[PDB]
């Protein structure tokens, strides 16, 4: 009978399993035994080409060198401008490389999983169609402009009082592109080195030409914008150099095409007239305090998931809401539950809303109330 | 007022070599790169041709006040 | 029983191969670990930053001697757990990455953290029981009844502001709440966020809200906010600008693009008209409570 | 002489910093205890 042969296989197959799994722990650890012999390579840049073999480079360290190559590495393809790798010891060219993508901008491109939409914004749909006209319409249908004979605008800015939705409106656009939408906080781009503030604005807009349908968003430009000076401190010397690098990359000696720019500020009083020029910023979109129909709309957006009882007169809340923002109407929906959070009412009565308005209404007695005007 | 525009039209109908630099790029990070970056522009305008240099936004370079401590 | 002696010969031969199999892996680990500890006793690690991770599986790093390098072979760390912007430990001579270093925190932010728990109790604070309540419930309740705000369903309030005359007790609540909740309390001075070099005060703010991002129960305290929060102004020929940069990030790093509900901000000034209205909007600083002078009965209670 | 950023758990593995040059991962000598090598402290360090 072969039944005693199946009993003997339970030891041999358990013996051959101790050969493969124990050597697999020696397999991967043998990869590191010879992976520790590769040597790093100097990253350089090709300047010109003297002869077939005489090349001339400059590292990203310092001095300029005269260098050779391997005889197999496509010497016709090392154009003056490309980025290459070198040898450390003999200092020769090993390998051509593509461009670099400077990880401040990689961590600027696609780190937003935010999923807000045009349904959440309310009250300013006139400007939403206005803002769509520069970033969505000629990107899909360019021929109508070519038939009339004018060029679509480069970029536009958004100004208004604080808390009307200038940041929110760009987040609606941000959930549409997801790969070539560049949002900038306009204060991460500055550091204490010599030219590193101006290297980013070069290399952001170099990344914009590589992904041709693309949007640049520039929030709170009053950090980097400024007017100019008669040179008071030594800090704003090299900010105006960072600022004049921005002005040139917009409309100096370049077909600024398919690269749209959206900018936002609380006060445009402090902006350089060279930057509010109609060559660089084309349209000026004014966002205001919400109307009573708009205050009706914004309130209903934020009163969605509120477990209430159906007696809510939305008119009287708007009737008291005078000169409010789009932001404190979120506060009223927030603070109405703060009266429900005492006395343990899991619902929200209609009475707490008129309580909620009258506490917000006098807390903004201490505001400044200056509208603002771009000049 | 057509400052950059008139320089475009000159660089289109010219027959001479045209060298076009942005004047906020001489401030490199490493020391000494900038003065090397100046002197080989004019050397390249020397060896090449009866050329033309264009430099824009000289306010990035030529200011009035300085400070020899930073 | 005929094939039982032939199948036992196949079992006894393969089982003897297992004795040489465990001896094969027991012998392979000496020569591999003799060089593995060799590159570990190259313990000086020239730390760097991963610039980009190639595909033609390769990477470009920038050492903190301002030197960039290309490597064809990555090393002891694989390519999956890495990303551009990380900071690793690199061999000196081979320039080969070895470990993965955790975090990047300024030591001035580490001084901001309390580890002392300054004990004060609410009975030491007489005559402010309206203000005591709405400070606690606007901070402590989103830390201990998270579902209670989600039972109804609202966003909880974010950011409080206390203001008034200078002797009315504003630090005194902040030292009270540091003794009550057992969370990450983190304190700030007003003019601490002002630096000589540019961008350092801006970098110092985002390090604090990233450190309080890490400790997910945490509240952050700012004392004398009018040092940085002074109202902006348009002027030619002169004027400070650099202090506005630290404010304009503190606007953004608090509220705006990529919001979060994990940290709570407590701000304390004594003059309000100095402040920029961009940080009194509604959403950056929500609850603006005032501390009046004691009327009559609190003065009996205080002394 | 240098300046220490931080320690880490389970190991000495100290992160160090110098004036303009890089940051290293270092170790003690035998002559000093790991007690008074607290974080944010200037220490003297050999050149090799
Ligand atoms: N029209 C609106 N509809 C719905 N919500 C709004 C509207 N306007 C503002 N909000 C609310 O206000 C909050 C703040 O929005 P946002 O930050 O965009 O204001 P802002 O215009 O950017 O002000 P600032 O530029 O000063 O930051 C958002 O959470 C948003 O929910
Ligand atoms: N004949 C013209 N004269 C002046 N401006 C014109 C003329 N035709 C067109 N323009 C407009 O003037 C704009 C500005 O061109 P240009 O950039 O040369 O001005 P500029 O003086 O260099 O301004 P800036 O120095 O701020 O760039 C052009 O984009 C063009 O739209
Ligand atoms: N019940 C109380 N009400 C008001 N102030 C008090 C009370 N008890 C003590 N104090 C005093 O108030 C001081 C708190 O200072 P504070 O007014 O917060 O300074 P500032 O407001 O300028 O930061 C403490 O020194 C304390 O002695
Ligand atoms: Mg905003
Ligand atoms: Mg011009
Ligand atoms: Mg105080």
């Amino acid at each position: 009978k072969l039944l005693e042969h199946k009993e003997i296989d339970g030891r041999l197959k358990e013996l051959r399993e101790q050969l493969k799994e124990l050597t697999k722990q020696y397999e991967k650890s043998e990869n590191d035994l010879k992976a520790l012999q590769s040597v790093g390579q100097i990253v350089g840049e090709v300047l010109k080409q003297l002869t077939e073999e005489k090349f001339i480079v400059k590292a990203t360290n310092g001095p300029r060198y005269v260098v050779g190559c391997r005889r197999q590495l496509d010497k016709s393809k090392l154009k003056p401008g490309t980025r290459v790798a070198l040898d450390m010891t003999t200092l020769t060219i090993m390998r051509y490389l593509p461009r670099e993508v400077d990880p401040l901008v990689y961590n600027m491109s696609h780190e937003d999983p935010g999923n807000v939409s045009y349904s959440e914004i309310g009250g300013l749909s006139e400007q939403i169609r206005e803002l769509r006209e520069v970033i969505e319409l000629p990107l899909t249908n360019p021929e109508l402009f070519q038939r009339v004979g004018i060029i679509p605008p480069k970029g536009c800015l958004l100004y208004g009082p604080p808390g009307t939705g200038k940041t929110l409106l760009a987040r609606a656009v941000a959930s549409q592109l997801d790969c070539n939408f560049l949002k900038v906080v306009s204060s991460s781009i500055v550091d204490k080195y010599i030219g590193e503030s101006a290297r980013l604005i070069r290399e952001m807009f170099n990344y914009a030409r590589d992904h041709q349908p693309c949007i640049i968003f520039m929030d709170e430009i009053d950090a980097i914008g400024g007017r100019r000076f008669s040179e008071g401190t030594s800090a704003d010397r090299e900010i105006q150099r960072t600022l004049m690098e921005l002005l040139n990359q917009m409309d100096g000696f370049d077909t600024l095409h398919r690269v749209k720019m959206i900018m936002a500020t609380n006060r445009p009083d402090t902006l350089d007239p060279a930057l509010l020029r109609p060559g660089r910023l084309d349209r000026k979109i004014h966002i205001d305090l919400p109307n009573e129909q708009a205050r009706l709309d914004i309130l209903k957006i934020h009163a969605g998931p509120i477990t209430k009882h159906g007696e809510i007169d939305y008119e009287a809340i708007v009737k008291l809401s005078d000169g409010f923002n789009g932001a404190d109407l979120r506060n009223v929906c927030t603070e109405a539950g703060m009266f429900a959070i005492r006395a343990d009412h899991d619902f929200v009565v209609q009475e707490d809303f008129m309580k909620a308005v009258r506490k917000v209404a006098d807390s903004k007695k201490l505001e400044s109330k200056l509208d603002y005007k771009p000049v | 007022c057509g400052k950059t525009m008139l320089a475009k039209a000159v660089a289109h109908h010219t027959t001479a070599a045209f060298i076009r630099v942005v004047g906020s790029e001489f401030v490199q990070k490493y020391l000494g790169e900038g003065p090397r970056m100046v002197r080989d522009v004019f050397r390249l305008a020397k060896e090449n041709a009866p050329a033309i240099i264009f430099i824009d936004e000289i306010d990035a370079i030529a200011t009035k006040r300085f400070d020899a401590q930073t | 029983r005929t094939r039982l002696l032939d199948s036992e010969i196949k079992i006894m031969k393969s089982e003897v191969l297992r004795v040489t199999h465990e001896l094969q892996a027991m012998k392979d680990k000496i020569k591999e670990n003799s060089e593995k500890i060799k590159v570990n006793k190259t313990l000086p690690y020239l730390v760097s930053n991963v610039i980009e991770l190639l595909d033609v599986k390769c990477a470009v790093i920038k050492t903190s001697t301002r030197q960039t390098y290309f490597l064809p072979v990555i090393g002891l760390v694989d390519a999956e757990k890495l990303k551009p912007g990380d900071l690793v430990g690199v061999n000196k001579d081979s320039y080969l990455i070895l470990e993965t270093l955790p975090t990047e925190y300024d030591s001035r932010v580490k001084a901001m953290e309390v580890d002392e728990r300054p004990t004060e109790q609410y009975s030491d604070i007489g005559g402010l029981d309206k203000q005591i309540q709405e400070l606690v419930e606007a901070i402590v309740l989103p830390m201990n009844h998270k579902e209670k705000f989600e039972n109804l369903g609202i966003q909880p309030p974010k950011g409080v502001l206390m203001y008034g005359p200078p002797g009315t007790g504003k630090t005194l609540l902040a030292r009270a709440c540091a003794a009550q909740t057992k969370a990450t309390f983190l304190k700030l001075a007003g003019p601490q966020l002002v630096q000589m070099f540019i961008g350092d005060g801006a970098k110092l703010v985002r390090d604090a809200f990233a450190l309080a991002k890490e400790k997910a129960p945490s509240i952050i305290f700012i004392d004398e906010l009018d040092a940085i929060g002074t109202k902006r102004f348009d002027s030619e020929k002169a004027g400070d600008r650099e202090v506005q940069r630290t404010m304009l990030e503190l606007l953004n790093q608090l509220d705006g693009f990529q919001p979060n509900t994990q940290v709570k901000v407590i701000a304390a000034t004594n003059r309000v008209d100095i402040l920029d209205p961009a940080l009194l909007r509604s959403g950056r600083l929500d609850r603006k409570i005032e501390f009046p002078m004691p009327n009559e009965e609190a003065r009996a209670r205080i002394m | 002489c240098t300046k220490i950023i931080n320690a880490d758990s389970e190991d000495p593995k100290y992160i160090i910093n110098v004036k303009q040059f890089a940051k290293f991962v270092v170790d003690l000598s035998d002559q000093v205890a790991p007690t008074d090598i607290e974080e944010g402290m200037r220490v003297g360090v050999d050149r090799n």
